[PDB]
């Protein structure tokens, strides 16, 4: 529900989130290039298929309100898109 | 209590003398009741035989490396009571594939077996301990705020006085924030989270020969890290 219907809207791909790291705004604000307002649950999924991780930026439990989401390709390259 | 906390939980005895200290605390009592009050109304992960099964694959005193993790994968059949550990018949999750990078990295001589269960290392001494042992099916850091830090922040309060020279790897700022051991008896390795987020790739993480070039130092034998 919700969180990986985003990441199906987001980029079409019926993805299963795999783990949910805590990262607070500093390790974020790091590689986003934006500061978040708190601390970041960052769902990552992986799309074997084109090898790439799919990662779902949200705010903590038990809100976990979208703010990011993040695309990385075999080759470690980013693909953010702020939501 | 002790007879009965261990009845319930499965726990082996020989870290009665680390645990057994924390029941007598009345927040530990409440923890135990939110727990129990949650199970009824909540599926909750890992199944309670697993919840300390880090307490089985070694004693306190045979630990030579404690790494730490926050609460366990959400999805059933993932977690069965260790940090970044999964049941060897799911896939490595992102976090547990750098892990496992960085590894092969230190040690290229090292034959990995493309599973991600862990149970090898914890046999060997490393204890893979989560700092929020349950959650909610689906739901990550459901239980985050039920008291699980403060437990197991007292047992490994007294696992680091009981044993001196003990190797502590802490990824990330969470982890590295939440347990602080003294650095003058203990080596401390700190870096980024093994999350495909961080800006450093974990695969060049190089705690594994670090550890080991310390445990070397100490008379202790290395781990054998490929699994």
């Amino acid at each position: 529900t919700n969180l990986s219907d985003i990441i199906e809207k987001e980029t079409g791909k019926q993805l299963v989130i795999q783990e949910s790291i805590l990262m607070l705004p500093e390790e974020v604000e790091e590689v986003i290039g934006n500061k978040p307002e708190s601390d970041i649950l960052v769902h990552t999924a992986y799309d074997e298929s084109t090898d790439e991780n799919v990662m779902l930026l949200t705010s903590d439990a038990p809100e976990y309100k979208p703010w990011a989401l993040v695309i990385q390709d075999s080759n470690g390259e980013n693909k953010i898109k702020m939501l | 209590d002790w007879t009965t906390f261990r009845r319930v939980f499965l726990i082996d005895d020989a870290w009665r003398p680390l645990m057994e200290p924390e029941l007598a605390n009345p927040l530990t009592a409440h923890l135990l009741a939110e727990y129990n009050r949650r199970c009824q109304t909540e599926e909750v992960l890992p199944p309670r035989e697993d919840v300390f099964s880090w307490t089985r694959y070694c004693t306190p005193d045979e630990v030579r490396v404690v790494i730490i993790g926050q609460d366990p994968y959400h999805h059933p059949g993932q977690a069965h009571g260790l940090a970044f550990s999964v049941r060897a018949n799911v896939p490595p999750p992102p976090s547990l594939r750098n892990v496992l990078a960085a590894v092969k990295n230190c040690y290229p001589e090292a034959r990995m077996s493309g599973h991600g269960c862990l149970e090898k290392w914890a046999r060997d001494g490393v204890l893979l301990l989560n700092t929020t042992l349950t959650v909610k099916r689906g739901a990550a850091a459901s239980h985050s705020r039920i008291g699980w830090d403060r437990f197991v922040g007292g047992v490994i309060r007294r696992l680091a006085a009981r044993r001196p020279g003990l190797v502590f790897m802490l990824w990330g700022t969470h982890a590295q924030n939440a347990i602080r051991p003294d650095p003058r008896v203990h080596c401390v390795l700190k870096f980024s989270h093994p999350s495909p987020l961080s800006k450093v790739p974990f695969g060049t993480c190089q705690h594994f020969l670090v550890a080991n070039r310390y445990l070397e130092t100490r008379s202790i034998s290395p781990i054998d890290w490929s699994v």
